């Protein structure tokens, strides 16, 4: 019955005023890419920055089990696009955000599947 | 000169050349830093400025093309260098990486431990370096051919390089091999190359391009680490972040070389030649397979 919750430790953590988690890669890259949040080469449009995908797990940089089933992580081996206004906590962002499985950009930072 | 708009500079010919004694290295910018890209980390920027120079040389570049990379954590418990890599080289490039400590990465799979406990059934196609013991940045000691990593990597190079295959491992003016000099002269074109954001380092890579398993050229590693020294110390380089700027051209263009499975008896000199200029590798084609040696104790009583 007991697992660790580290999402919502780091929530918290991040909440009470916690320097957000560093050192994540960031990749260089034209920012002419597509935008959309995870892939296999930097995407990173304007408005975002692209990342090394591990760098940015709050799971792989903890050092702990992954939510998912089998232990597959979603970040790992590929890389991450963060809006520039966002790029200061990388980790908050991936953890806290949701992809759009029909576009592939960020709900509310890039999904216009809404309109 | 336009060297400043270069990711770096490659010891010229002329160096290569000459018979040095080996001498202290002293830079004239030493300590100054170039200017990095807002955010962006050293290891990110050396890398990619390695493989921006790596584009210009004549990689074999095949499909389902291996690359093992030593040396690829931080103390920071991430893999930059790896970063840059997997961005560099194509897509669906079996990337492997490995370093005494612990370190979170992008590669296809990650060995944790001394390199020399390192073991691959397959070859590899590229292998690159990043490995350095900063306990040889010692200027009171004599500047000797260190062994370690480095006798490693030989053997390595020798036993696990595909032919056509190519290398970049990090040297210093303090870490070096006389062997792996030596060992450049097996490949088809070599050089040391230093990047424009740390030319306030005496550190260079040593890239050997194509691979051809056998000595193309006799070198002296003891007198070519002094013509190295002998170039950085009369050539200062300016620092420059200038390449990082036009990422455009930056991936590695997937040339679909050719992979053939051949034995010794059938390597002639048209196949040499295909190798020298980058339109061959020749290894098996099978599965990759790697494992670390663990040293195991019990320490209870
Ligand atoms: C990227 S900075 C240099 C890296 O080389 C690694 N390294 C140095 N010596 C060895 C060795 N013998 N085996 C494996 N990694 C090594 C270090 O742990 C460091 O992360
Ligand atoms: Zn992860
Ligand atoms: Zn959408």
């Amino acid at each position: 019955a007991f697992a660790v919750d580290a999402a919502k430790a780091y929530k918290d953590y991040l909440a009470s005023g916690g320097q957000p988690i560093t050192n994540c890669v960031k990749m260089l890259c034209t920012h002419t890419g597509t935008g959309q949040a995870i892939t296999v080469t930097p995407e990173a449009n304007m408005d975002q920055e692209s990342f090394g995908g591990a760098s940015c797990c709050l799971y792989c940089r903890c050092h702990i089990d992954h939510p998912n089933p089998k232990g597959f992580c979603d970040l790992k081996g590929k890389y991450v696009q963060i809006p520039t206004t966002c790029a200061n906590d990388p980790v908050g962002f991936t953890l806290k955000n949701t992809v759009c499985t029909v576009c592939g950009m960020w709900k509310g930072y890039g999904c216009s599947c809404d309109q | 000169s336009s060297q400043a708009w270069q990711p770096g500079v490659a010891m010229p010919n002329l160096y290569k050349m000459q018979r040095m004694l080996l001498e202290k290295c002293d830079l004239q910018n030493y300590g100054d830093s170039a200017t990095l890209p807002k955010g962006i980390m050293m290891n990110v920027a050396k890398y990619t400025q390695l493989c921006q120079y790596l584009n210009t040389l004549t990689l074999a570049v095949p499909y389902n093309m291996r690359v093992i990379h030593f040396g690829a954590g931080s103390d920071k418990g991430v893999a930059p260098g790896t970063a840059v890599l997997r961005q560099w080289l194509p897509t669906g490039t079996l990337l492997v990486d490995s370093d005494l400590n612990d370190f979170v990465s992008d590669a296809d799979s990650t060995l944790i431990g001394d390199c020399a406990t390192v073991h691959t059934a397959n070859k590899w196609d590229l292998i690159i370096s990043d490995m350095y013991d900063p306990k040889t940045k010692n200027v009171t000691k004599e500047n000797d051919s260190k062994e370690g990593f480095f006798t490693y990597i030989c053997g390595f190079i020798q036993q696990k390089l595909a032919l056509g295959g190519s290398v970049a491992i990090k040297i210093t003016e303090h870490s070096w091999n006389a062997d792996l000099y030596k060992l450049m002269g097996h490949f088809a074109w070599w050089t040391a190359f230093v990047t424009n954001v740390n030319a306030s380092s005496s550190e260079a890579f040593l890239i050997g391009c194509n691979y051809l398993g056998k000595p193309r050229e006799q070198i002296d590693g003891y007198v070519m680490h002094a013509n190295y020294i002998f170039w950085r110390n009369t050539n200062p380089i300016q620092l420059s972040s200038y390449s990082l700027f036009d990422m455009s051209k930056f991936p590695l263009k997937l040339r679909g070389t050719a992979v053939m499975s051949l034995k010794e008896g059938q390597i002639n000199d048209m196949i040499l030649s295909l190798l020298s200029k980058g339109r061959l590798i020749i290894r098996e084609n099978n599965r990759v397979v790697i494992s670390s040696d663990v040293l195991v104790n019990n320490e209870n009583l």
